RNA sequence: GUGGCCUAUCGAUCCUUUAGUCCCUCGGAAUUUGAGGCUAGAGGUGCCAGAAAAGUUACCACAGGGAUAACUGGCUUGUGG
RNA sequence: CCCUGAAAAUGGAUGGCGCUCAAGCGUGUUACCUAUACUCUACCGUCAGGGUUGAUAUGAUGCCCUGACGAGUAGGCAGGC
RNA sequence: AAAUAUGUAAGAAGUCCUUGUUACUUAAUUGAACGUGGACAUUUGAAUGAAGAGCUUUUAGUGGGCCAUUUUUGGUAAGCAGAACUGGCGAUGCGGGAUGAACCGAACGUAGAGUUAAGGUGCCGGAAUACACGCUCAUCAGACACCACAAAAGGUGUUAGU
RNA sequence: GAAUACUGCCAGCUGGGACUGAGGACUGCGACGUAAGUCAAGGAUGCUGGCAUAAUGGUUAUAUGCCGCCCGUCUUGAAACACGGACCAAGGAGUCUAACGUCUAUGCGAGUGUUUGGGUGUAAAACCCAUACGCGUAAUGAAAGUGAACGUAGGUUGGGGCCUCGCAAGAGGUGCACAAUCGACCGAUCCUGAUGUCUUCGGAUGGAUUUGAGUAAGAGCAUAGCUGUUGGGACCCGAAAGA
């Protein structure tokens, strides 16, 4: 009789998408990303600074 | 505002109930409304719609047409269903022993079917003895044999009958209908 | 389809939606076309009854077939009722809507800025 | 007949109500309302008075007594939305407030036939007022000017902006 | 019933259904069959071709009784025999005692041949008869004797 | 096209089912790498105005 | 090869007349003249889908028209200044 | 940009008052205002798709569920006073 | 020799393989047309949409139009006359252009809340006498498209530039 | 080597404001719970106060803020410096009829129509009825004339429904109406011309880029209704004229 919006009313959000509990529990919305130490090639930085 | 791609509030264009006030026809329509709703048999839906038809949309079905249908191989023991009147035909000299379920039977048609050895059945008795229309054969009369259709679509070179009150010479058989008098149609 | 968009430039604004925009759009304003009727999704069984023959059985299945253009994108999209978005909450950010996005207006392809527009428009 | 008839009459059988999913969860007070805080009454016959907040009653109201010996406000109920929670505080671990509750303040079943054309305090109420005043006054006297602060009324001077004031 | 007419529905509306520009008049395009060759020419030439001109020759003092000759077909020929005796004549298809059918007393002048009578001999009396008709009576074993 | 389609379907009957008989429009380009080796990007700004008359 | 190298160079009903079929009718029954029919051309409507047609009204009449002229006004400004 | 070029007749028109690092002109960024437009909810009506008979507590032209839609002259039809 | 505009096709009424009819056709057991039988799958042969798709009868009013962008004819020109495509007004309210049939926005059941369009925010008048960079001082300044006007020419006024 | 800005994400948390509370037993999907149950999960409940009447509200007059041009008509365009309208009451304009078209309802249906007339009557009513006649059941041709099955009343393509097998998907069979097409038959036109013979008659077979408002297991007749048509005063009013 009445459209209840997800993104609110967590009861409805959990009626749909049973995975939203795991997303919230493991905090996938703040996934810290593994650090990588690659560096740009000297030709890329040279042409970026080039007039 | 909406860019309406089709006419709004457009009715179906079909009859949803008989135009008549016949109480008995209304009882038949209510019996076959229940059957069409509560059964999956497409025979029930066809009969329900055919009960709504106008007098010119249910032409009489001759007993000779019934007999001709019974000559179809495998259809000899079927029940003939006519949503409309079944009329007598003196051009047929033998009639098989069958069962016909029709709205109305002329006196000559009722006598001939019984004399052959069958029985004339009303549509309510058809539903009692065949709730889904088992081994039925729906017959329909010739809609285009009406003398009103001859004048439909009148125009040059269409080969249609003009609307006239008197026939014969001196009545539209002249200029416009022969090369000897101007042109031909 | 690129020729259709190039033919209706002055009347539409379009861009490339993100997963965030698509998920929020379907969850909040997503309706189904069931028996030619606008049925709110609101439930997983409604979607699986009309798209389960194509291997789609949940609202995230529908969202997946949209974000990545799968083999049954046409059937999933045609099942979706066109979204009825509201006027933007922060406004259009432009004095006059009917200029191209490059020329300072609002119609035309706006690349990835459609996400900012749509999320405010629903 | 003047009017013919309705062919079929509406049913007189009252329908029951659907089961209502509304649980009465307890009130959540604002963070500035803790017992002993001095409040300002924004409404009522005692509006503008400085009073000392004591207890949160079961019916979401606040039991409060700006000491009756100080400003004449007795032990009474107030609505938490009709008060201003100031910053000055009074210790209240000398009062006993489990006795006071809703049925203690329940007024009367006023007889409808009881109407007054032209025109006393319970001795149990006044004794409680004395007892709680003893502890309250004995503590507020520790810190200067509180008694006079509670005795005076509150008002907005010219050029007073409550949207930027502190209370 | 005047209460079902559309006039009762046009009460209050100025033009009474006849338009504000066309302005319903007396006889805008002539009276009766006016202009069948000039301004009603398309209607004549499309819906009533052959209207104008003479065709054929004239018959002074034409009495319709001279041409009286109602036709009857073979498939309706057995209806002249009464229903009660029709079955007993149809059975026992005899030549020595065959039914006698008199189309003149039945009100017919000529018998045509739409065909397929039962294979039972009959004595058919008629003023006229078509060729293929008589061939089917004789094929069924009967005969056609002409009367006047 | 029908002759080639019939042959492809018949060949796919033996091996390679679901041969995709249908045509398709011009798809968007997939990803790629554009190498700089020997092809260092270089160009200037717009050219100023001049008559040439 | 079913007229002019292609794109224009033309004509209904009624009536008259000619050619053809030797054909149908003249209705009480026949013969012969005569007439009427059926098929195909011509005789013509140039206002060319085709009435048979001279003026005048300053003595005038009617139905209307700002669908439309003779003032002003409005747009324009060739012409005038 | 401003000025000269720059003359019409009642007294008058950036809409008015007024405005001069503008309340003018060019450009840019934000905030804000409000349509019978867009979104959500309710109600009215129309249309479409449906449910409802081991008697639907005997009205199935009834009751109910779901969705969409609603401008209007000339005009057409239907339901009503 | 464009652009725009326009014809056709993208299959089951199809494709392929055998072989029956004919008075047509072939030098011919050659073809033509129509068929018998057999084979082809599920992406049945591009995309998007499909509000149901088709068919028939019968009858009203209309048959004075006009405006706008773009193409365009006559005319010096016209709120002039005549055409083309589309959209409008006529038939239409609502917000803006003060004012207006056509312009901008948006098309209309009865209400509530929210957000906007076009247009605006000194006061009239709801909304910043907001912010930022510059230009102008007119003893006839200027101040929003349709639109209710101004030209050639000239100025050590002032600013920027070659 | 860090931070910050900018852009983006969170199925991160949280405060204040406003509008709304539609339904009326249960059913559903869920969540939290070992389970028992509980819950913000298919639409508001709980607690409290004042008044119980002109208090809210309706009506009406007035005031205030904003808006509002005179209706009807002709017209591309009306508030128009276009026309009618000083005011009020009563009257005032698509009717009936003959014939007909489409559609709808009804009765009977290869038939249909009693009411010209007759019988009868409680007397312009109701009831009953013969023979005729009208329309239909046959068309075509100018006419004399002729006059509708080679065939399961044909073949093909679709075709609802029904039947068989199938859990089904589907595959077969029969396929009314209807639509397209090729055939067959009847009449007219053109042609060919058998036996025979009042030797000029008869017209058998066999055909065709011909033609019909035809046949091919009838649908009509009658009554009634809206709408439309023609003639009538003809939706109402109005000429200058003519006899
Ligand atoms: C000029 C002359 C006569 C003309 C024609 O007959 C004149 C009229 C006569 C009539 O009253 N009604 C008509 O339809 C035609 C015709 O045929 C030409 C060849 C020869």
């Amino acid at each position: 009789v009445l459209k209840k919006n997800p993104l609110k009313n967590k009861q409805v959000l959990l009626r749909l998408n049973p995975y939203a509990k795991v997303f919230a529990a493991e905090k996938l919305g703040s996934k810290k990303a593994e650090k990588t130490g690659t560096k740009p090639a000297a030709v890329f930085t040279e042409t970026l600074k080039h007039d | 505002g909406i860019d309406h791609t089709s006419k709004q509030h457009k009715r179906s264009g079909h009859r949803t109930a008989p135009k008549s006030d016949n109480v008995y026809l209304k009882l038949l329509v209510k019996l076959y409304t229940f059957l069409a709703r509560r059964t999956d048999a497409p025979f029930n839906k066809v009969v329900l719609k055919a009960l709504f038809l106008s007098k010119i949309n249910r032409p009489p079905v001759s007993v000779s047409r019934i007999a001709r249908a019974l000559k179809q191989e495998g259809a000899a023991n079927k029940t003939v269903v006519v949503v409309g009147t079944v009329t007598d035909d003196a051009r047929i000299f033998e009639f098989p022993k069958t069962t016909v379920a029709a709205l109305r039977f002329t006196a000559g048609a009722r006598a001939k079917i019984v004399k052959a050895g069958g029985e004339c059945i009303t549509l309510d008795q058809l539903a009692v003895r065949a709730p889904k229309g088992q081994n039925t054969l729906i017959l329909r009369g010739p809609r285009n044999s009406r003398e009103a259709v001859r004048h439909f679509g009148m125009g040059p070179h269409k080969g249609k009958a003009p609307r006239i009150l008197s026939t014969g010479r001196k009545f539209e058989r002249a200029r416009g209908r022969r090369r000897s008098k101007g042109f031909k149609v | 389809t690129l020729e259709l968009l190039k033919l209706i430039e002055p009347y539409v604004a379009y861009g490339y939606p993100s997963y965030s925009t698509i998920r929020q759009l379907v969850y909040k304003r997503g309706f189904g076309k069931i028996n030619k009727q606008r049925v709110p999704l609101s439930d997983n069984a409604i979607i699986e009854a009309n798209l389960g023959k194509y291997g789609i059985l949940s609202i995230d299945d529908l969202i997946h077939e949209i974000i990545t253009v799968g083999p049954h994108f046409k059937q999933a999209n045609n099942f979706l009722w066109p979204f009825k978005l509201s006027n933007p909450s922060g406004g259009w950010g432009v004095p006059r809507k009917f200029k191209h996005f490059i020329q300072g207006g609002s119609f035309g392809n706006r690349e990835e800025f459609i996400n900012k527009l749509v999320k405010s428009m629903n | 007949s003047a009017q013919k008839a309705p062919k079929w009459y509406p049913s007189e059988d009252v329908a029951a109500l659907k089961k209502t999913r509304k649980a009465a969860r307890p009130q959540k007070l604002r963070a500035s309302l803790v017992p002993g805080t001095v409040l300002i009454l924004l409404a009522g016959r005692f509006r503008g008075k400085r009073v000392v907040y004591l207890k949160h009653l079961e019916d979401n109201t606040l039991l409060i007594s700006g000491p009756f010996k100080v400003n004449g406000v007795p032990l009474r109920r107030v609505n938490a939305r009709y008060v201003i929670a100031t910053s000055t505080k009074v210790s209240v671990e000398g009062v006993n407030v489990e006795k006071f509750n809703v049925e203690y303040f329940a007024k009367e079943k006023l007889t409808k036939k009881e109407k007054k054309e032209a025109k006393e305090i319970k001795a149990e109420r006044v004794e409680d007022q004395k007892v709680v005043d003893k502890a309250l006054i004995a503590e507020i006297k520790k810190t200067p000017l509180l008694k006079q602060y509670l005795s005076a009324s509150f008002s907005l001077k010219n050029g007073d902006k409550p949207h930027m004031l502190k209370f | 019933p005047s209460r079902f007419t559309k006039t009762r529905k046009h009460r209050g509306h100025v033009s009474a259904g006849k338009g504000r520009i066309g302005k319903h008049r007396k006889h805008p395009g002539g009276r009766g069959m006016a202009g069948g060759q000039h301004h009603h020419r398309i209607n004549m030439d499309k819906y009533h071709p052959g209207y104008f001109g003479k065709v054929g020759m004239r018959y002074f003092h034409k009495q319709q009784a001279h041409f009286w000759k109602p036709v009857l077909n073979l498939d309706k020929l057995w209806t002249l025999i009464p229903e009660d005796k029709r079955d007993q004549y149809l059975k026992s298809a005899s030549k020595e005692t065959a039914p006698v059918i008199d189309t003149l007393a039945a009100g017919y002048g000529k018998i045509l041949g739409k065909g397929r009578i039962p294979n039972v001999p009959v004595i058919v009396k008629a003023r006229f008869v078509s060729k293929l008709a008589e061939e089917k009576i004789r094929a069924a074993g009967g005969v056609v004797e002409l009367i006047a | 096209r029908v002759k080639a389609n019939a042959a492809k379907r018949a060949e796919a009957k033996a091996q390679g089912v679901a041969v995709q008989l249908k045509r398709q429009p011009a798809q968007p380009r997939e990803s790629r790498i554009v190498s700089t080796e020997g092809n260092v990007p270089q160009t200037l700004a717009p050219v100023p105005y001049e008559t040439f008359i």
